[PDB]
Order: C-alpha cells, then sequence, then structure tokens
C-alpha cells in the first residue's frame, strides 16, 4: 500500500500533534520549536503472509491492506521558526484531502 | 449489522474450542483501547455479548451495591428509589455505554492491542492445557541456557523451565539433550503456567524402572 | 510592550489588506511606544481606527490609569475608505531587556 | 561602606459546575434539560431522574444521552444540594 498523510497515526502525544490540524499538515502561523511535527506521515511495514493469529485481521477494518509505522516530517533539531506558507501538490487521480 | 464479524467469528482454525465470543469482546476492547487517553477512566471488558450483532457496542455498567468503593460502578437502594425500588442488593445493572478509538492510525495500534488480547487468550489456553495434565512423567529437549535455569521445548508448542536447585550438582545439561521428569507447577506461576519439572525427586524414577521392566 | 494581537493576522510575517506597512513594521512601531502605567502589573490597551490616514498613538482607547506620553507617535497608515485595523496591545512593567527567545 | 552609605541618607464536582451546553454531547441533550430552566448540571443533579422522566420535555434519544452522561457518574447520581453550593463551592 501507499503512505498515509493523515494525522491518524499511533505512537503520538498531546505534544505529538497538538499543533497539527485534522489532516496532518501544520497550521499557517503555528510557531514551532526544534523537533515538533509539521507533516504527519505513516508508512507500510512488513507483508510476508497472513499469520494464523492475524487471520481475523486479514479483512475486518476497511483499509487493512497495509500496516503502520511512523515517518512523519519533523523540524530538524536546532531551529525554531514560524510556518508562513504551506504548499500541497497532488498527482492527478489521487484523492484530495480536506486541506488540499 | 454488516455480518463481517459473523463470518469473522467462524474463522475458526485455532479458536474453535477456545471461547469464540470472549475473543470478540477481547478484539472489540482492543479496537477501543489503542489510542484512547481522555474519556473518564479507560474502556470496559464487559460488553453486551449479542451473538447476532457481532460488533457488540462496548456498554458500561453501574453495579448495584450498598457501599461507596469503585465510583463509576456504584448504586444504592436510595438511588434505586428513583427507579421505584426496582434494583435489588448486589446486582450488576448496566446503565451506561462507550464508543470506539478510530481510524487509519489507531488500528495498527488496535491490530497491536488485538494481538495483545489474542496473546492473553493464548496464555489462558496454555494454562488450561497444563492444568489438563497437572504434572506428569513427560520428557523434553533443551533449547536455551539461562542463569541457574534450563529451558526445555516439548510438543504442541509447549515450553518447560528446569530449576538448577532441582537439578544434580555435577550432572550438567546443555542444548540438544533430551531429559525426562515429573512437573509440579501448572496452577499459579507467571502470566499462565510455567511448566516447572523436578528431575531429582524419587517419584521421578518411580516409572523410570517401569518404562524398562 | 510585550504582546500584540492584530485581528485578521495569523503570523507576524503576513500582510493586512489596506495598510501600507507590513505587520512586522507595525510591531516595530509599537515596540517604540512610550507609555506610563500607574497602578497595575500588566494592562491591555485596545485600538480601533477606520479611515484614510495615519493611525497615531492617540487613537488608543485609554484606560483609567494608562497615560500615553507622546500622542503624536505614528504606528501605521490606513489607505482605503473601508479598511480598518483593530488590535489589542499588552503593556507591562519590567526591568532591563527581556527578548522573545527566552520567554503565545 | 559606612562612608558611602552615610553619603546617601539624604536620597533614600467540575461536571456539575460546568454548564449543560459545555457537555461533549449535542445541543439537543443540553436543551432537553434546559427546557426546565436549567443552566448548570448541578441543577440536573439536584433533581431526580424519575422526576425528569415524568416530564415529556426530554426525548427518547435524550434519555440515551442522559444515560451516556451518567455513565461517567459525575451527574444525575441522585444527589441533594442545599440550593446550589457545596462546601468546596464556597463564595470566595
Amino acid at each position: 500500500g501507499p503512505e498515509e498523510i493523515t494525522a491518524d497515526i499511533p505512537n503520538v502525544g498531546e505534544a505529538a500533534l497538538s499543533k497539527l490540524d485534522e489532516s496532518g499538515i501544520v497550521y499557517i502561523g503555528a510557531e514551532v520549536t526544534g523537533g515538533d511535527i509539521l507533516v504527519g506521515k505513516v508508512t507500510p511495514k512488513g507483508e510476508t503472509q497472513l499469520t494464523p493469529e492475524e487471520k481475523l485481521l486479514r479483512a475486518i477494518f476497511g483499509e487493512k491492506a497495509s500496516d503502520v509505522k511512523d515517518s512523519s516530517l519533523r523540524v530538524p533539531n536546532g531551529v525554531s521558526g514560524t510556518v508562513i506558507d504551506v504548499q500541497v501538490f497532488t498527482r492527478d487521480g489521487v484523492e484530495k484531502d480536506k486541506r488540499a | 449489522m454488516n455480518k463481517e464479524i459473523l463470518a469473522v467469528v467462524e474463522a475458526v482454525s485455532n479458536e474453535k474450542a477456545l471461547p469464540r465470543e470472549k475473543i470478540f469482546e477481547a478484539l472489540e476492547s482492543a479496537l477501543a483501547t489503542a489510542t484512547k487517553k481522555k474519556y473518564e477512566q479507560e474502556i470496559d471488558v464487559r460488553v453486551q455479548i449479542d451473538r447476532k450483532s457481532g460488533d457488540f457496542d462496548t456498554f458500561r455498567r453501574w453495579l448495584v451495591v450498598d457501599e461507596v468503593t469503585q465510583p463509576t460502578k456504584e448504586i444504592t437502594l436510595e438511588a434505586a428509589r428513583y427507579e421505584d425500588e426496582s434494583l435489588n442488593l448486589g446486582d450488576y445493572v448496566e446503565d451506561q455505554i462507550e464508543s470506539v478509538t478510530f481510524d487509519r492510525i489507531t488500528t495498527q495500534t488496535a491490530k497491536q492491542v488485538i494481538v495483545q488480547k489474542v496473546r492473553e487468550a493464548e496464555r489462558a489456553m496454555v494454562v488450561d492445557q497444563f492444568r489438563e495434565h497437572e504434572g506428569e512423567i513427560i520428557t523434553g529437549v533443551v533449547k536455551k541456557v539461562n542463569r541457574d535455569n534450563i529451558s526445555l521445548d516439548l510438543g504442541n508448542n509447549a515450553e518447560a523451565v528446569i530449576l538448577r536447585e532441582d537439578m544434580l550438582p555435577r550432572e550438567n545439561f546443555r542444548p540438544g539433550d533430551r531429559v525426562r521428569g515429573v512437573l509440579y507447577s501448572v496452577r499459579p506461576e507467571a502470566r499462565g503456567a510455567q511448566l516447572f519439572v523436578t528431575r531429582s525427586k524419587p517419584e521421578m524414577l518411580i516409572e523410570l524402572f517401569r518404562i524398562e521392566v | 510592550v510585550t504582546e500584540v494581537e492584530i485581528d485578521g493576522v495569523l503570523h507576524e510575517y503576513s500582510t493586512k489588506e489596506g495598510v501600507q506597512e507590513d505587520i512586522l513594521e507595525i510591531l516595530l512601531n509599537l515596540k517604540g511606544l512610550a507609555v506610563r502605567v500607574q497602578g497595575k502589573d500588566e494592562v491591555i490597551l485596545t485600538l480601533n481606527k477606520s479611515g484614510i490616514g495615519p493611525v497615531t498613538a492617540a487613537d488608543i482607547t485609554h484606560d483609567g490609569d494608562v497615560e500615553i506620553v507622546k500622542p503624536q507617535h505614528v504606528i501605521c497608515h490606513l489607505t482605503d475608505e473601508n479598511a480598518s485595523i483593530s488590535m489589542r496591545i499588552k503593556v507591562q512593567r519590567g526591568r532591563g531587556y527581556v527578548p522573545a527567545s527566552t520567554r503565545e | 561602606a559606612t562612608i558611602l552609605a552615610e553619603q546617601l541618607e539624604a536620597f533614600v464536582d467540575p461536571i456539575l459546575l460546568r454548564p449543560v451546553d459545555d457537555l461533549e454531547l449535542t445541543v439537543r441533550s443540553a436543551n432537553c434539560l434546559k427546557a426546565e430552566a436549567i443552566h448548570y448540571i448541578g441543577d440536573l443533579v439536584q433533581r431526580t431522574e424519575v422526576e425528569l422522566l415524568k416530564t415529556p420535555n426530554l426525548g427518547k434519544k435524550s434519555l440515551t444521552e442522559i444515560k451516556d452522561v451518567l455513565a461517567s457518574r459525575g451527574l444525575s447520581l441522585g444527589m441533594r444540594l442545599e440550593n446550589w453550593p457545596p462546601a468546596s463551592i464556597a463564595d470566595e
């Protein structure tokens, strides 16, 4: 499967996405620190094969064709700033989310 | 009533003889756990098991008592006077509901918690399996070597721990060897039933001679 | 002065429709504001101005103890008939030089 | 220091206290209680659930919303107040 640009991801904290909107991308104007999350991004993990203990998880959660890790963009360690401008470019065919 | 859980109930490769319904509750609270952190407490293992439904909506409880301990699960008869004294002393009358914890996201953490619940169920099953025998003259093969402990691997995915205090002083065992003895631990151990054998007791060689003659 | 909240402005690097200075230049001109307070720790001043021309420092709705000492101080220039700024200013006591990076 | 000092002596329940509209549920669940001129959930806790069920201002879905709110056991627990104030709710 592809990657998820939505905020819906695990291993987070109120400090993990308290500045993000409901669709992963940081606000325009949110004054961030060094090491926060700007874009939340989750990617796929292992495929292998359907295990005996995960046979019920093969198809029982809509988008259960992919796994979930963590590869969100972060401010590189050291720099502050204020997000002034956000661009979102979409390859044609892909579903535009609510912020695009 | 999508009927996905109905056919998901009858998988049923490994949880046929195991409590099916309990595994749905397990997986349902596991879908509800994962990314919950607000609410009031946590979730609720207890949930109206409606076989037909399949996706039993996690319902809460009120537990009628005559006491003031477990605040979100406390009723009295004076509070039952508003229900016209219909409640009796000691009942677990449910008067509340709960929801789910989400999306894209929270569901591989729900996969992860689904796995956690499945693991707990498997531990319970292993405990029941070890209780079936309750200590016998079974053999095994060493696989790992811990500090003052020997790990053994039997059949049907079963592992036993050999204490060094219940072992011989000079006689030292290693991996690849096959030893046989009588276990004496299947009840309270640690997260299930750690098969603890004792190859040094007398009853140990009671059927050892019986195996020969 | 410590904090400014212009109404239609998200971050300090933006631009407001109808004022010929940036929001950053408005912050510098408010940083140079010479103001006396009398019986408080901090205080919140309110500014409302609409119409073509300057927004001087005498257009602040003064409280019962705040006193501007130089009312001819320019902040910005409004430059249209219906284009108006409306800000809240936070003025407090202190000692020395307390920058933004130490202390929203 | 004595010389320099002598040269200067000529100078020197939170759910009950919160409003019904502040609840996480929809505005209809708050308006069902608010139809009886109730603004705080403490007034909802002052009255019994049987007394609210004897009035048709609350609906069937409003009863389910009231049950969902009472599942946290912060409101509608069958309590009795003086009028508004508990001792911790004191006037200062």
